[PDB]
């Protein structure tokens, strides 16, 4: 029906919804060979599956061994993503299974719909929302667990830490996407903003620093300014 | 030969018999169509002059009985009926010709077009798709929906085509998700040809019938079915050699017969670009590709 405001607010209704982002599933470095050619080497990746209401992140680590001896890896990655998401849903009790799965790239729709035929009441769809989940691997603790894996692995995080003790799920999602858009736009400067004060620490069981309410306001301001500064630099505004 | 007499022509109408059509004026002296071959399958179709909404018609086979047309002023359409008294029927048709108020079928037997378009179409299979057991002939019109469409509102007035759905458990084996979606050979060969149709001739029969219902009646669900049945073959890496070669002939005559002014409404650009240029069987449709390129270059 399209009130951005109603679609955005409605993400946080009590229907269970998962975002699926596959942009870090198939990852490579690009390096020159001895014969003067150029070669890719795959590195571990991950599926990012997030419940935006609760912050629960199902991080399926994609180990490089799954590509071995396969062809057309960009295509296969979509199907592998769909296979794992389907498996995740089947592993959940019925009352925890999503009513909608929202893929951040339209190319995921057919693979997931085909792997989800056993769940005809689960809606699969894309979104007009530009989301910055490709920057998930800028989160140091996520990147560390992906890069250290020697085998396929599923790791559960709460990407909102303890924020829901104090703000809503639409506010936490807004904070999350602001942080990730800043890390995508200027990663090293975004990390500086977050780590500049050594007396504010990241708890062992958290991803982000233990900012007070007023410090988060300040941090959010500095991220907005980071994004706006980069816009101006890019477009000569 | 056989004859389809008309009692009268009370309303102005375009009448088609197989691939031929002519006009009849309101209350013109017209008592039907003569000198048509017995032998196989035919279609008589109508589009009223004062209301080109609802095209409709009847598939029939001379050999199954004596058929005639009578306008029904209550329902407002030309209706097919069967005469079970053959002597009476011979008595009429041996005279109405004697009158010469009938139009002849022409057959310039160089033309084999009708047989090329209906080679695999059989009346008894038509009657399974169009369910009306009390009549030997089958009514189709522009508005009738398919059973598959209905699954997405009167099941009696529907076209019971075989459901083809590429994203359905029938088309996809658990554990072969990517394989079966990207190579539909399992769905074509095991499910459709060995499970449902039994042979390729029955498959081609429904494809030909679907095309003809789309062309003759502008039936949209029939067009959907035609394109689906083509795309299923073309999207399969493994297809018998005979079936591929026969598909090229079937499609060639269908594209050849299509009205040129009807290509925006009867040809799906997506499906034809996949089949001719991006599918496993692209290089197996040589004659169809040649008539499509030269006849309808805009679509491609
Ligand atoms: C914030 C914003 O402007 O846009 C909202 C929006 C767009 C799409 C969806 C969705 O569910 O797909 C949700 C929200």
């Amino acid at each position: 029906g399209a009130m951005n405001s109603s679609n955005y607010a409605e993400l946080f209704n009590n229907d269970i919804k998962l975002f699926v982002d596959d942009t870090n599933v198939y990852r490579v470095t690009v390096h020159k060979t001895f014969e003067g050619n150029v070669a890719t080497k795959a590195i571990n990746g991950c599926i990012f599956t997030l419940n935006p209401k609760t912050g629960h992140l199902f991080l399926k680590i994609i180990h490089t061994s799954v590509w071995a001896g396969q062809k057309r890896l960009s295509q296969l990655a979509k199907w592998k993503t769909a296979e794992e998401v389907s498996a995740l849903v089947r592993s959940l009790p019925k009352e925890e299974q999503p009513k909608q799965i929202i893929v951040t790239r339209k190319a995921m729709l057919d693979p997931l719909e085909v792997h989800m035929l056993d769940f005809p009441n689960i809606a699969i769809r894309p979104t007009e929302l530009r989301l910055p989940f490709s920057a998930a691997m800028s989160i140091d603790k996520l990147s560390d667990v992906v890069m250290k894996a020697t085998e396929p692995q599923m790791v559960l995080f709460n990407i909102y830490d303890d924020w829901l003790d104090r703000i809503s799920s639409y506010t936490a999602f807004s904070r999350l996407t602001l942080l990730l858009r800043a890390l995508k736009t200027n990663e090293e400067s975004a990390k500086m903003i977050l780590l500049s004060d050594p007396t504010i620490t990241i708890k062992s069981y958290h991803l982000w620093p233990s900012f007070t309410d007023e410090q988060w306001i300040t941090i959010e301001s500095q991220m907005r300014d980071l994004i706006l500064t980069e816009y101006g630099r890019k477009y000569n505004v | 030969m056989n004859t389809v007499p008309f009692t009268s022509a009370p309303i102005e109408v375009t009448i088609g018999i197989d691939q031929y059509s002519f006009n009849v004026k309101e209350n013109q002296p017209f008592h039907g169509i003569k000198d048509i071959p017995i032998g196989h399958v035919h279609v008589i179709h109508f589009q009223h002059a004062d209301n080109s909404s609802m095209r409709y018609g009847y598939w029939f086979d001379c050999r199954m009985g004596n058929f005639y047309i009578q306008y029904d002023p209550k329902d407002g359409l030309y209706k097919m009926m069967e005469e079970r008294d053959g002597a009476k029927f011979e008595n009429i048709v041996h005279n109405f010709k004697e009158r010469q108020m009938m139009v002849s079928y022409p057959k310039i037997d160089e033309d084999d077009t009708w047989y090329n378009l209906t080679e695999f179409v059989q009346m008894d299979k038509i009657r399974k798709i169009v369910r009306k057991d009390e009549n030997q002939f089958s009514y189709v019109d522009s508005s009738m929906t398919t059973v598959q469409e209905n699954e997405l509102s009167d099941p009696a007035h529907s076209l019971n085509y075989t459901v083809i759905n590429f994203k359905s458990r029938e088309a996809i084996r658990p554990g072969h998700e990517m394989e079966d979606f990207l190579d539909k050979s399992y769905y074509l060969n095991t499910v459709m040809l060995q499970g449902i149709f039994k042979n390729s001739s029955n498959y081609f029969g429904e494809l030909q019938f679907a095309f003809l219902n789309a062309m003759f009646f502008g039936n949209y669900g029939s067009s959907l079915q035609w394109h689906a049945m083509i795309e299923l073959i073309c999207s399969s890496a493994t297809v018998p050699k005979h079936m591929l070669d026969k598909l090229d002939e079937i499609l060639y005559y269908q594209i050849k017969t299509l009205p040129e002014q009807y290509s925006d409404i009867l040809l799906n650009e997506r499906v034809w670009n996949i089949c001719l240029y991006s599918s496993f069987q692209k290089n197996s449709l040589h004659n169809t590709e040649k008539i499509m390129e030269n006849k309808y270059p805009e679509l491609l």
